């Protein structure tokens, strides 16, 4: 499944204040990284042609959270009074999954799965 | 036989993914459990017969032009999703939703696939 609606490469550049760490041609997939000044880091990646998003959170380079979401056809960068966040929503007949990733001012992930 | 696999659309590296051995990383979504369980359900063993059965099916799935359900093109290239019906040696069946890149020389490159039972 293809991610047909994604932030532009410039929008992601602003959000992560860095170009992608790496690009995989096989499945058009990108990895981005962000850190705070306390040893907390987050790896955000997605594949345009296979339709997924992944994120891993590391504290002092030890993995503490990993999430993988299949069946993404779009994700977006949104803003509220607290700052910018990556937003992704997966809607099925029975289930609604949401993820919300903030890296500024703080690294903060909010996710949910409703029936 | 082992040349049937060589002329197929399924790269040798992709057979680790098909049998649930493509462990995940930043650029690879881990579907090892799902794919391993499905191959066992369909009766496709991680042997030479198993590889040839899959190789032939995904190669043949590119030969019909009436099973393409979605196309996508960006600056990197042209890609397509194909639906294909597969019944395995166990008698259980699934529909494979497979993603290919349509190469510049016209050939098809297997990228990934998902079984959809229901």
């Amino acid at each position: 499944m293809f991610i047909e609606n994604k932030p532009g490469e410039i929008e992601l550049l602003s959000f992560f204040e860095s170009e992608p760490v790496s690009f995989e041609r096989d499945n058009i997939s990108f990895l981005y990284t962000a850190k705070n000044k306390c040893g907390l880091s987050v790896d955000f990646s997605f594949s345009v042609v296979e339709g997924w998003i992944q994120y891993t959170v590391r504290l002092h380079e030890n993995e503490i959270l990993h999430n993988s979401i299949d069946g993404v056809s779009s994700f977006s960068i949104r803003n509220d009074n607290l700052g910018d966040y990556i937003y992704a929503e997966i809607i099925t007949k029975e289930l609604i999954n949401k993820i919300e990733i903030r890296i500024r001012p703080d690294i903060k992930i909010k996710s949910s799965s409703v029936i | 036989t082992a040349q049937t696999i060589a002329n197929s659309v399924v790269d040798a590296k992709k057979f680790d993914y098909l049998f649930g051995k493509a462990t995940g990383n930043s650029h690879t979504l881990d579907r090892t459990n799902q794919l391993a369980l499905e191959m066992k359900r369909l009766g496709v063993a991680d042997d030479i017969n198993g590889h040839a059965v899959l190789a032939e099916h995904f190669t043949q799935a590119t030969k019909d032009s009436n099973n393409i359900v979605k196309k996508y093109t960006d600056q990197y290239g042209s890609f397509e999703i194909r639906e294909s019906f597969f019944i395995g040696p166990s008698g259980k069946a699934t529909v494979f939703e497979s993603t290919f890149e349509v190469m510049k020389d016209g050939s098809h490159r297997f990228i990934t696939t998902i079984p959809k039972n229901g």
